[PDB]
């Protein structure tokens, strides 16, 4: 009864709301280091909201209304979904390439610190990030003089608060893919995730 | 460890069909390992 009442109510309306807010506010929180509480607390927020789904994805036969109906809302909700996977995929690579061997003799300082303009050298080097996503990169890397960034605390800044919401968000897609066969709209989300 | 000779050496692909394997090699792992370190490894000229 109550999960009928909640898919039949104005709940995904909020869904769709929540889900905009959220990608843009991670987004400019990310470039800011002074509203790192701030962020964790919209991850931990955007936690219960995938547990609640997750909630309203119990108990369903294959090919269910509510499985319908969320794939449905998640189309709809296409822009600020592929938003937040790629703020995820980006810190991912990001932590990948700091960890490979051509940033590592790209960087060529003691100290640790990369500047701006060889960052930008070695990310065009990988050829991984769109230039729009180098940009956006270079924005996020706080650099404390003399554009020197910390790439090792740069990229490790975002990857413990961030646990939790992406694997939420990868149990809800593999879910999702295996409840809901042969949906051409669905696998666009699971290939770009 | 034995292997690890006929890396560099030009008559790598001998009784192989494929002779243009290390070209392949070299455009899949070029990016992340690096395109120079690839070529040393594989004893390739990029020019040529």
């Amino acid at each position: 009864g109550n999960q009928q009442s909640l898919a039949h109510s104005r709940l995904w309306d909020a869904v769709v709301g929540f889900l905009h807010v959220f990608a843009h506010m991670m987004m400019k929180l990310a470039q800011d280091s002074s509203q790192i509480e701030l962020l964790k607390e919209l991850l931990d927020l955007q936690k219960d909201m995938v547990v609640m789904l997750l909630s309203l994805l119990e108990g369903n036969v294959v090919n269910g209304m509510i499985a319908r109906q969320m794939v449905d809302m998640l189309v709809e909700s296409s822009s600020n979904v592929e938003m937040i996977l790629k703020f995820f995929d980006m810190f991912l690579k990001l932590k990948d390439i700091v960890g490979s061997e051509a940033f590592q003799d790209y960087v060529t300082d003691p100290r640790g610190l990369i500047s701006k303009k060889d960052f930008q050298k070695a990310m065009d080097s990988q050829k991984q990030f769109t230039g729009p996503e180098i940009q956006f990169l270079l924005s996020c890397s706080e650099a404390d003089e003399n554009e020197m960034i910390n790439f090792e605390e740069f990229a490790n800044r975002f990857q413990e608060p961030a646990r939790d919401i992406g694997f939420n968000v990868a149990v809800l897609l593999t879910n999702l893919s295996e409840h809901v066969p042969h949906d051409p709209r669905l696998r666009n989300f699971l290939e770009l995730a | 460890q034995w292997d690890r000779l006929v890396l560099n050496t030009p008559s790598f692909p001998s009784n192989y069909w494929d002779k243009f394997v290390k070209r392949k090699v070299l455009d899949k792992h070029g990016d992340i390992f690096g395109r120079e370190r690839i070529a040393e490894l594989l004893g390739m000229d990029l020019a040529s």
